[PDB]
């Protein structure tokens, strides 16, 4: 997987 | 036997802040399920954030961005179609209760 | 929004040469996703008050998912209906009910 | 879309 902040 | 929430949500950010919340998604042939409906879901949402008082929370499956389905879309491309609304974010999310 | 019941089944149905299986299909080529609200391209358009699909359990609403073994979650109304035609005077096809109620 | 009777 991969996440990130927005 | 499976329970699933559903809503489009408006959120209206400040140039300076972001939305809030962290995008967690990703394989290649995605095959929605009801306890996993789409590629990209909600691994975080920071409490009283834009996106927290628009009424996103944790779980949150990402369905539609600005009006596009994403359901099948990779992480980075639904990034980048967050990105490219600038300061607002049309979101249609499922939340599966089940 | 709203709150999204889903069940999902097969059912067997078994007619005589002479009958139909008591339902209407409905449904849409470009390109289609499958939603909570809509998991597939067809769905059962009514179901005939006392025939074969409505007493196999079959209602109006349910998304045909399978079709005797295939897949049919997005194939196009014309060929879903060739398929069912295939298997004729027995069908297997595995539907996903949807009831959308108000949250 | 389109209907079948069946």
């Amino acid at each position: 997987e991969a996440q990130t902040r927005l | 036997d499976y329970i699933i929430k559903e809503k489009t949500v408006l959120l209206q950010k400040k140039d300076s802040e972001g939305f809030g919340f962290v995008l967690r998604g990703a394989i290649e042939e995605f095959t929605p399920t009801p306890a996993f409906p789409a590629l990209q879901y909600l691994e975080s949402v920071d409490e009283g954030g834009v996106a927290w008082r628009a009424g996103l929370r944790m779980g949150d499956f990402l369905i539609e961005v600005n009006g596009q389905n994403v359901v099948k879309v990779g992480h980075r491309q639904v990034v980048n179609m967050i990105r490219q609304g600038g300061n607002t974010l049309m979101v249609k999310v499922v939340m599966v209760t089940r």
